[PDB]
């Protein structure tokens, strides 16, 4: 009868960390991903990996 | 306490007639067997807690620790009596059983034995 107690508190914080993690994931991703694209150099990196396709596809 | 070692001759048990109890005996046997089956099962020990594990892991914390010492510290009475006139409602009715009816009954028995002597003449 005692333990259910304790276990809830843990389970809450575990669930709370996941509902942070989801809200974090969505918000963090939704904040810091929009701005990135000013890198034309993410396409120099597309370019880079693409030369490592065009080269490294042999 | 532990277990009580009373052996019950169920043959003899139901038979009794202190008449307010003969019916009771018939019921009390079966009332017993209900209790008998119950105790004979019950798991002797329950578990206890890895306090250290939950001590970490409960983070409304110190709860497990508080509980740890307090649970390890928390103690328990042991369940009351009701009806233990039996120890006594025995021995006195036992004097009726045995001695009082015994001795009288032997007194009867002897006269026939003495008279079967006589009838041997």
């Amino acid at each position: 009868e005692v333990k259910n107690r304790l276990d809830y508190h843990i389970s809450v914080q575990n669930m709370m960390r996941q509902k942070e993690q989801e809200h974090m994931i969505n918000w963090v991703e939704k904040r810091v991903v929009q701005s990135i694209s000013a890198q034309q150099e993410k396409e120099t990196i597309a370019k880079c990996i693409a030369d490592l396709k065009l080269l490294s596809k042999k | 306490r532990k277990l009580a070692l009373k052996t019950i001759d169920w043959v003899a048990f139901g038979e009794i007639i202190p008449r307010n109890q003969k019916a009771v005996a018939n019921s009390l046997k079966s009332w017993n067997e209900t209790l008998t089956s119950r105790l004979a099962t019950l798991p002797e020990k329950p578990p206890a807690i890895d306090w250290a594990y939950y001590k970490a892991n409960v983070a409304k914390a110190g709860l497990v620790d508080d509980f740890e010492k307090k649970f390890n510290a928390l103690k328990v009475p042991i369940p009351e009596d009701k009806y233990t006139a039996q120890v006594d409602a025995e021995e006195k009715e036992d004097v009726k059983s045995c001695a009082e009816f015994l001795t009288q009954s032997k007194t009867r028995i002897q006269e026939y034995e003495k008279e079967l002597e006589k009838m041997r003449n």
